[PDB]
């Protein structure tokens, strides 16, 4: 009744039989229409392009001034002596202890709005398979860690946990521009030699950590406030870039980037189990088959996916049997057979069958052919392992056998002889 | 590029990116061995070059055991008809001689 344990690559239809002796059941065929990395992780920060804000000189005649306060962050030097006129350029009488306020603080722009938000990620892993029981094709979230029963058409399938499973994201951050693998360390970023100067709480803070510089100066001239300023290091940086999380994976993945995920990422192995409602009314039905064959046309070496080939047998039973097979993979598996000649048949060469052991029901026989040396020469691409497998040529570099067995013939009658000698005289 | 079927993805500006198998209007056909191996014909990850080298030496080991057995040989040829019944003017020791003095000299 239950159990296989399948491989996860998409779109390809494994099939498994696991079912009671004698088979009129249902075959199973699942394909993975995709893997759907399901996020559980913590949000490190915000980080965005951001506009530092220095209001114009406000000046107050003669004396001293103390400052205060914090906006976000603040940065606040109190010049004194500032400007050198006393005719209303100064705005005051005074010059020598006249001061100025200046003071600087960080917003943040409308960037913020948008890109960019740092996460460390571990997803947790939901698949998205597809059951075809030969009379009905639906496809179903589920998640496959845990003992997870659903049924679904009264066919029970309990998903088993997936492990073995492939991880693109670590540290990773996630612009709205394309998702870069990017490592960091937060809270800890200013002034502007970095990408990431300002390093937010949350979306909607209001605390920042920044060590942006910018220098203001005393007014010591006709025009009006001496400033050197340093200026934003994002809007530099931005040209720059990481390196993208997109292609990073051995196999698979293309990496959404609004509910983000991973789509596609064809590893991990789903144990699966089933009672499949078997009895049924089984057995009473179960076609047997005669005179089988292997026919092969359509051997090109060109690596695709495809398979052409064709069977030929007779059948003269008539029913479904289920079919077929758990080391070959066929794309029908339902065919009432009543009479049979030729049958053409789609197959998933080159994908994960290699090697092919074909059934049709209770009966079957290993196939094909198609494996030539280095000349070429075609020959059977079957059974025994040598690599270009049972061919002349394969044959022939085996003919060494002979070269052992002649020297130790040699030896064994020179060790016998002698101790003959000694015995006979 | 060379795509065995793995897949490789080419970006080009604004457009969508494709990715293929290098898919055409051709297909194989229960090819490859059923101990891993690797596509097509050529020789390249060696596994159809192993074969070679492997046989190759094969040989030498033939030649190498052949030659070194052969000597000993030659010593027990002239041993056995001497203390069997001498043999010291009998045509008998020839027959047995001719493949002695091959495999000294």
């Amino acid at each position: 009744y239950e159990s296989t344990t399948m491989p996860n690559q998409v779109g390809i239809p494994f099939k498994a039989l696991i079912e009671r002796p004698g088979y009129a059941g249902l075959p199973l065929s699942l394909v993975v229409i995709k893997s759907e990395l399901v996020p559980s992780l913590v949000q490190d920060y915000i980080t965005c392009n951001y506009k530092t804000v220095v209001p114009s000189p406000y000046i107050k005649c003669c004396g001293g001034a103390e400052c205060s306060k914090n906006e976000a962050d603040y940065k606040c030097s109190v010049f004194t002596g500032v400007y050198p006129f006393m005719w209303g350029g100064a705005y005051c009488f005074c010059d020598t202890e006249n001061s100025q306020m200046s003071e600087v603080y960080v917003t943040r722009g409308e960037s913020c709005e948008a890109d960019a938000i740092a996460y460390q990620v571990t997803a947790s892993l939901k698949a998205q398979v597809m059951i075809s029981i030969g009379e009905l094709n639906q496809t179903v979230d589920v998640f496959v860690n845990g003992d997870s029963p659903a049924r679904i058409q009264q066919s029970k399938f309990i998903l088993g946990p997936i492990s073995s499973a492939w991880s693109p994201f670590d540290k990773v951050i996630v612009y709205r521009d394309e998702v870069y693998n990017e490592d960091y360390a937060p809270y800890g970023s200013g002034q502007a030699g970095r990408f990431g100067d300002i390093q937010s709480r949350t979306v909607n803070s209001t605390d920042v950590y920044a060590n942006t510089n910018l220098k203001l100066k005393r007014p010591a001239s006709g025009n009006v406030v001496p400033y050197t300023q340093t200026p934003s290091g994002f809007s530099y940086w931005k040209k720059e870039k990481g390196v993208p999380l997109n292609r990073n994976a051995p196999f698979g993945c293309i990496i959404k980037v609004n509910p983000v995920r991973a789509e596609n990422c064809v590893y991990g192995n789903i144990p699966i189990s089933m009672d499949i409602a078997d009895a049924f009314t089984r057995i009473d039905e179960s076609p047997s088959v005669s005179l089988k064959a292997c026919e092969v046309q359509s051997c090109t070496y060109s690596s695709d996916f495809g398979g052409v080939a064709s069977i030929s047998y007779t059948s003269n039973k008539v029913g479904k049997c289920a079919i077929s097979s758990n080391s070959a993979t066929m794309k029908d598996s339902v065919q009432d057979v009543q009479e049979s000649g030729a049958l053409s048949l789609f197959f998933a060469t080159s994908s994960v069958e290699p090697n092919f052991v074909v059934q049709v029901c209770n009966a079957r026989i290993t196939c094909g052919k198609c494996e030539p040396p280095k000349d070429i020469v075609p020959y059977a691409a079957k059974n025994d392992a040598e690599f270009p497998s049972i061919s002349t040529t394969a044959w022939q570099w085996l003919a060494t056998t002979s070269g052992p067995l002649t020297i130790l013939v040699v030896a064994i009658i020179v060790v016998v002889v002698v101790s003959i000698v000694v015995c006979a005289r | 590029i060379q795509v065995g079927a793995e897949g490789v993805e080419y970006v080009w500006g604004n457009n969508n990116p494709v990715r293929l198998w290098a898919q055409k209007s051709s297909s194989s056909s229960a090819h490859g061995n059923p101990i891993s191996i690797v596509s097509h014909y050529y020789d390249l990850y060696p596994y159809w070059t192993i074969t070679v080298l492997a046989s190759l030496g094969l040989l030498i080991v033939i030649s190498s055991g052949f030659s070194c057995f052969l000597c000993s040989v030659a010593r027990t040829k002239c041993l056995t008809p001497y203390q069997l019944a001498p043999g010291a003017q009998l045509p008998t020791f020839i027959a047995l001689l001719c493949c002695a003095k091959s495999a000294r000299a």
